[PDB]
């Protein structure tokens, strides 16, 4: 619903409240309630690095394995 | 007559298969009861030896003891010498149980 | 009949898994449930099967551990040493039930006694005249 | 249809807008208003990179689902 | 559930005694006999590097195969 | 047909004018009018980067959908 | 079955003389005749570098082809 | 069959001039026109640095394609 | 009885081929049973000399020692000198197994 950038320079403002990554498909949670959803065209190595580097919280999820 | 001979042969055999436990050549196994263990000779703790032995099933637990010289490596650590010299020293010391029972008992649980 | 063909199916299993071959550097350790039984020298011998089980030990091979690290000498110097030692076992009944992992446990009685032997020795000595 | 090699050339002046990212095909749309596509032929860490050093702005689609 | 991101919190403090790794689900045992599970959101390269330095333990898992 | 080898030596020699890349087969042309074809073993990060630096032009395939 | 853990800091006390590695399995043959055996727990990028740095021997395997 | 310890001591003492790299297969030959074979334990990403670095020559093959 | 005959008489020859076996003139065979050696003159292991010998086929296992003068080459090293003068010798040694029997012991499988 959003780029793939700016989701990159509002994180380097500490915009991001919560930061929970499943698939390919991240949705946002900024500090004003806000929710959006954003794509990432390919593998970044820095993406999870440049989160830690802001203290940004992240969280895992479990695999879907098809029923 | 058929239901009643075929019934009692098969609870039998694996009633029997619990009972038996079997201690190992480095291993020694403590039966204990309930919440007690089991004693003799004047309240002295019974420690099996290394052949087959008999509990009833589900009454009676057995705690194996190993009885082989155990190893234990100690990390780098400071000390303090008489010329308040730090040393680094890596250590090891051999210890073997003497009273698998008195073992068992202090460090309640037989954990290493 | 019927009953005198299966007694005939559950023996000739017992006896073929029974049957074992030993290597020739390698000397079976037969022991019964709990107890040991006897040592079997090299050849095909038979255990019952379930009953008792053998542990081959190599009695003959001739293992090495080199032992190193940076001791310290007698003269307040340091010397990196390194030293081989070539051995081999003996009768397992020793061997497997004397001391847990007896080959590193030894390795670090060799550590201790290696640093132990060249905290005497000064660092020249140790380089070239106490190497023999 | 334009070349890998002259894509680069066009990217290192700052004269693309946006271009989108799905696979290893990249449908670039410049600033004169004119689009086309171009394709990736290996992976290369130096895109993103580029791309944000340069400070592009990029975005990507999500998958489509299997007929 | 913990969050990925308290664990490495948990790693710095040298609070876990050792991890059983498995697939992409990160089953763990700390110091404190406390055993809970996170996810891993994504390939973390200096992971290892970080928890080698750190010291604690950690133990592979056998190929998982359906007979 | 030319070693892979080989193939590197002439493009550090300025001398591939345009080249082709298909999963792990590629196909070049020189300056003097002359084609043949090599294969990479490995994937090899700088040689994409090292491609760029002499200016070979680089060209990519769309994808072979079966129908 | 040894842990990875122990291993690594086996590895790194020059205690192997052998090693063979199957898929993800390690079977290990050390200098002393011991033998033990464990399962890589992820992939590594620079596990293969330690090892022939300290001159250990290292062995791979044909790949099994079904009838 | 080789081992790869001993094949990668061998390559730095320049005893090798061609390598063809057909999947994990490597048909190696020495300067007195011996021939042996060698597997890779698993990705070595700094091999093709040494090999070339030797001065070596690599070979890439086609995939067998099912007749 | 033309079956019967010609039977016996074709895996009777297949029978002494594997059975035969002969040590080569640069080579000796040391004769072992399943996992023991054949003894001979109060428990001297015997080696075969460079002829012909027959062993029951698939019984006995047969180990070709040879008996040709071996060459060691040593590679550069470093050596210190009385007077802590590192040298670099290269040298060779030439060795030739004198027991057989035992060289087969010490060197459990028979390897140079």
């Amino acid at each position: 619903k959003v780029d793939y950038s700016t989701f990159l320079q509002e994180v380097n403002n500490d915009q991001v409240r919560e930061a929970r990554i499943n698939g390919r498909e991240i949705n946002v949670t900024k500090k004003d309630s806000n929710r959006y959803t954003t794509y990432i065209p390919v593998q970044d190595p820095k993406l999870l690095d440049n989160l830690l580097t802001k203290n940004v919280k992240v969280v895992g999820e479990p695999p879907e394995e098809p029923s | 007559m058929r239901k009643s001979v075929i019934a009692i042969i098969i609870i039998v055999l694996v009633v029997l298969y619990m009972s038996v436990f079997v201690v190992k050549e480095g291993e020694r196994g403590i039966t204990l009861r309930f919440g007690k263990v089991l004693r003799d000779d004047d309240n002295k703790p019974l420690v099996y030896e290394p052949g087959l032995h008999f509990k009833i099933p589900f009454i009676e637990t057995v705690k194996m003891l190993d009885a082989r010289i155990q190893t234990m490596d100690n990390q780098a650590d400071r000390f303090v010498t008489k010329e308040k010299k730090d040393l680094i020293v890596d250590s090891y010391i051999k210890w073997r149980i003497s009273d698998f029972s008195r073992y068992y008992l202090a460090t309640g649980g037989g954990d290493i | 009949r019927v009953v005198t063909i299966a007694a005939a199916a559950i023996v000739i299993i017992w006896a073929a898994s029974g049957f074992y071959t030993i290597k020739e550097a390698e000397r079976g350790v037969v022991t019964r449930f709990g107890k040991f039984s006897h040592l079997v020298e090299p050849g095909l011998n038979w255990k019952p099967t379930f009953i008792d089980e053998v542990k081959p030990v190599n009695v003959e091979a001739v293992r090495e551990l080199a032992a190193s690290g940076v001791m310290l000498t007698s003269d307040e110097n340091v010397v990196r040493v390194e030293m081989n030692v070539q051995y081999r076992v003996t009768n397992p009944e020793k061997y497997l039930y004397s001391v847990t992992s007896p080959d590193d446990s030894l390795r670090q009685a060799t550590d201790s006694a290696l640093r132990g032997v060249i905290g005497k020795y000064t660092m020249d000595r140790i380089l070239t005249e106490g190497r023999t």
